[PDB]
């Protein structure tokens, strides 16, 4: 199958720094871009940042940009999205999606598409 | 010859002739004096002994042991990938062995006048140990410098102790050559005839080898009853085709069967109580158990399953400086067979079913499942795959019958394999141990591929883009290590 | 930025009676809008992609349709089991932008 | 012995390879899940008794007297592709039992079948692993009416066919079959035929075990009885596709070879459960199905003239007894098969460049000649 | 025709390991914590000396079909008439054969010499295959009969009739 495992859980202090981890397996890690969207207590969901499959392209949210940090590591499949100088308002339920879109490094092209496989998500009060 | 004259150099590489490949390593080992020049007899009543399938019998004896049986012994990480990606077949043809650069130490200061004691059992008259998956090869990384292990057997028991019928064996009873600072070994071995490893995943799978555009001329038992109701019972026969192609008449079957124990690599899906052992399948062997493992050649796992695994059923290979007992999941590297998913049967799964009754007017038809299948006519499977780090030969045991003798393991089975090679420093006592150079040479037959396959092959790959090491290469500290077990099956075939 | 918005907020509807919700987006982006809905307490799953495009394992009574500004998600044969919020995407540009959502 | 036949060549999928999967024939079950492709190439199929100890020794093939006609008028300039593969390259779809065999009867014209192949599919889905073959990849010889082609092939070694009907050797290996009556009445009044059924599963997938290990037919003095997919099964001339009842159909029965094999319906024998002991009496049970054992003797599934000649041994690391389930010897390299299709010639293009491919094509097939010489 | 092996293995099937040395396999040792609700694991150790069942091995026992054990002491037995009702058959064309001596298997286990197997004796013994071949009245060993789950602990059966299976090895029957 296709299989994410995020937790980061937290329970942290404005300003405090915390670093969501998610396990991916069952696809080619490198070639679909992982994702990351949020959603607070009772309101919509809110994308917040995306990572090209070979990690050239970060893609970061308006509110978001420079607070938080996208990255992979492809020893251990694991997509991670540290975010330092947290604020209340980030505090929500995070899920990490995987692309519904294949791509490889032979061709520029935009790495986002759809958000085809989600994940049960982890909670980050503050 | 001299101590200012060298005996050897340091030959490593690989070469890529033609249809063949000659690969040579070089490595630098130390023997230290084992068990103090003596012959220490062993048995479960040293240790405790506690359990009747665990209790043994035998000696340990002061020599070492040179064991090459590894394949990343042989191969570079990139030896490994030329030949996996370019070929559907190879097989060891001519070995080459050498022993040279000796140096004989006292506890520490060079001691000139001493001999290493070092001989070849070519007629096999010991018991043979290196099929068995030990430790104390040669490195993986050509730099290193690693110890020789210590030679020892096992014979016949009851219990801890001995019978009439138990052996012993003096390895210094046989003759030997002693070798000097200055002296060199040297010995070619010819392998006997093995078939090629099949290293390719078949493009087509055991079922599916119909033409699925026409109608076979057999018919199939469609309909025993005409609806329902009393007395519906009625027969109708069909054709078998592409709209139903489970019930055609196929000419062969896939292979034999022992089930395992699956278990979930998610640990909330697998069941809250042990049963490791209790679980387990096994053989029994004159009222002692032994685990079944790896067992018989079968897919790990039905296809879209990647999170169940056989119990005992796959190698499992340790990631750098695992620990020895009790290691969590992710130390450990576990190998999945599905490659074979085309011919061989799913370790976890039943084979198939049997009618176990004779239906009637009052009895229904009744199944059961068919946990075990040995061999049928009409069967067609796939050996287990060879691994980098996988064992290369093994023996095969003296016997009045085998079947299909590729050891379960893995690898070319032999009735008379490379020999075991026995070295010790020749003898209260000076403190002394000794060092020096090895090379071994090993010739390999390839089998090209030739397929007229439109689309490309699947191919290994270093797939990483930005990561802080290079796989299959040194770290800060300098420690190697073998990132992933590679299997042997990218290239295709035709079923 | 771009804004998607749409247009019911809530809604309720009886059950095997056609039920339509649309999202208007701020430019003309195509056919790059997708479709999600989401249960309480369970992650989003993806209906529809590339405007109309559906997912391997979302029923034949899902449907879309529009480009460039306007799009529609259509649900022929409501059941019992399409209840919950339901939100419209962009794929178009980056930053992505997801609707308001719709409770049905 | 010799033939001769007449074919009739159609043009396949207009020219045009096509994927295929049960997707798009409805979609059916997991067990009857596929992929594959469907060529515009056909193919000849001489594999059946009738289109002719013993064994095959040679074999030659004749190709000759090519006549295409254009939908009727002759078109004499037109060529028919024509070439064996040798090297076993393509799939091989002649030991499965498929229609499209030469006519048993000299004077009949046969339409030739179309080849397409399966591959690897995880459903109606294909893996990186499904391989994809292009049949205009291989070299081939084209043949205008003028032309002919032949070739002659070597059978492989194998052993002649068997035609005959406190111990130290033991009956062969069993694998139980339902039992199923000729009378109706004998028969239990419930859907069995699917649910009882002796199966092998393989990556999921159910196959039914068919025909199955060579087993006699049914017990001495019961000829009423036959194993459900235990036995071969040929349909009378003219006998209907689906559901057709049972006096429509022929039924081998193997009841020949009830010395040397279990009964396919009988189990094999009993095996002691336990150890006995003063409290305990000594309890058996029934070995359902049994694989080899030494000191086992068999006789293999007898030939038919209906039945197929040969069939080809998968390349694998091992087998047992390569000799097929459905009879017939069993060959590493059978005879090669043999792709034919009728050359496109195309309409005429438009007076303006226009990069794509043609899709209109001058209707068109073709007929000859067949000649196959077979030494026993 | 081949040499008959007439010598005795000084070797068992299951000890032809090296002692002394790990394997450098693991096996799977632990499956839960201890003693509480949801305590699941998977803890691998190295095959080793100290464990010599779990190891690796290349080759296993041939194939076996049990027979029942008889006791030379009568009043050990069961006492009903078991000769023919408990014998080990295999049937022919609806004519059931005993089986005799059939599989070539160890007549007894070691320590148990009074014991000799129904039909698997001429009485003389086999008990020096017992190295490479299964005792004639025990079982081959066990598979497994169900998946596991939470809600399903692992079930296992007794193989009664194991046939052959590739790398099997075996001694015949002596003369």
């Amino acid at each position: 199958e296709v299989q994410l495992l995020e937790s980061g859980g937290g329970l942290v202090h404005p300003g405090g720094s915390l670093r969501l981890s998610c396990a991916a397996s069952g696809f080619p890690f490198s070639n679909f871009a992982m994702s990351w969207v949020r959603q607070a207590p009772g309101k919509g969901l809110e994308w917040v940042s995306t990572i090209s499959g070979s990690s050239g392209s970060t893609y970061y949210a308006d509110s978001v940009r420079g607070r938080f940090t996208i990255s992979r590591d492809y020893s251990k499949n694991t997509v991670y999205l540290e975010m330092n100088s947290l604020r209340a308002d980030d505090t929500a339920i995070y899920y990490c999606a995987k692309d519904r879109m294949i791509t490889f490094g032979e061709v520029i092209v935009k790495h986002y598409d759809a958000f085809e496989i989600w994940g049960q998500g982890t909670r980050v009060a503050v | 010859d001299g101590v200012g004259s060298s005996s050897g150099n340091w030959h490593c590489d690989s070469q890529w002739l033609g249809d063949r490949v000659i690969t040579t390593s070089t490595r630098t080992w130390a023997l230290p004096t084992y068990n103090n020049h003596l012959y220490k007899q062993i048995s479960n009543s040293t240790s405790g002994g506690s359990s009747n399938d665990n209790a043994y019998f035998g000696y340990s004896t002061p020599w070492g042991y040179f064991d090459f049986n590894r394949f990343h012994c042989h191969f570079s990480p990139r030896d490994w990938q030329r030949l996996i990606n370019n070929n559907w077949g190879f097989r060891p043809k001519r070995l080459n062995f050498k022993l040279f650069n000796i140096q004989v130490k006292e506890v520490i200061a060079n001691n000139l006048t001493s001999t290493v004691q070092v001989f070849t059992d070519s007629d096999y008259q010991l018991p043979y140990v290196l099929g068995s998956a030990h430790e104390g090869c040669l490195p993986p990384f050509p730099a290193d410098v690693f110890m020789i292990p210590q030679y020892g057997y096992l014979t016949l028991n009851d219990g801890s102790q001995a019978v009439g019928r138990s052996s012993f064996y003096c390895l210094e009873y046989f003759p030997s050559q002693m070798l000097r600072t200055g002296n060199n070994f040297q010995f070619s071995y010819e392998f006997e005839n093995v078939p090629f490893h099949s290293s390719y995943a078949h493009s087509q799978s055991l079922d599916r080898l119909m033409n699925p555009l026409i109608d076979q001329y057999l018919y199939y038992l469609s309909k025993t009853i005409n609806g329902s109701g009393q007395n519906q019972q009625t027969l109708k026969f069909s054709v078998a085709g592409p709209s139903n192609m489970a019930v055609q008449g196929r000419n062969y079957i896939p292979g034999p069967s022992y089930r395992q124990q699956r278990v979930s690599t998610t640990v909330t899906q697998n069941n809250n109580s042990e049963f490791a052992w209790p679980g387990a399948s096994s053989w029994a062997l004159n009222g002692r158990n032994s685990l079944m493992n790896p067992g018989p050649a079968m897919a790990s796992h039905k296809e879209g399953e990647d999170r169940f695994f056989p119990l005992s059923g796959s190698l499992i290979f340790g990631k750098q400086g695992t620990g020895r007992d009790n290691v969590d999941a992710d130390k450990v590297m576990i190998t999945n067979e599905e490659e074979i998913k085309t011919t061989n049967p799913v370790a976890t799964e039943s084979y198939g079913q049997v009618a176990t009754n004779h239906q009637s007017a009052q009895a229904q038809a009744q199944t059961g499942w068919v946990q075990n299948q040995g061999i049928l006519p009409g069967m067609v499977w796939q050996d287990r795959d060879v691994y980098l780090q996988g064992p290369i030969w093994a023996k095969i045991p003296h016997t009045d019958g085998n079947f299909h003798p590729s050891p379960l393991m893995g690898g070319f089975g032999m009735k008379h394999p490379p020999p075991q090679i026995l070295i010790k420093n020749t003898p209260s006592f000076i403190t002394q141990y000794s060092t020096g150079q090895v090379s071994v040479e090993i010739e390999w037959e390839l089998q090209k591929e030739n397929s007229k396959r439109w689309n490309p092959e699947i191919q290994y790959t270093s797939n990483y883009y930005k990561s802080n090491n290079v796989e299959f290469a040194v770290n800060t500290e300098g420690v190697y290590s073998e990132p992933r077990p590679i299997g042997t099956r990218y290239l295709t075939r035709n079923l | 930025d771009i804004q998607m918005t749409q247009s019911p907020s809530s809604l309720s509807a009886s059950v095997g009676d056609r039920v339509t919700i649309t999202c208007r987006a701020s430019q003309t982006i195509s056919t790059n809008v997708n479709w999600y809905q989401q249960k309480p307490g369970k992650a989003p799953k993806l209906l529809i992609y590339a405007a109309s495009s559906l997912q391997s394992g979302v029923p034949s009574r899902f449907s879309g349709s529009g480009s460039g500004t306007d799009f529609t998600l259509t649900i022929s044969s409501l059941q019992p089991e399409d209840f919950a919020t339901f939100y419209c995407q962009q794929s178009y540009s980056a930053p992505l932008t997801f609707g308001e959502g719709t409770k049905v």
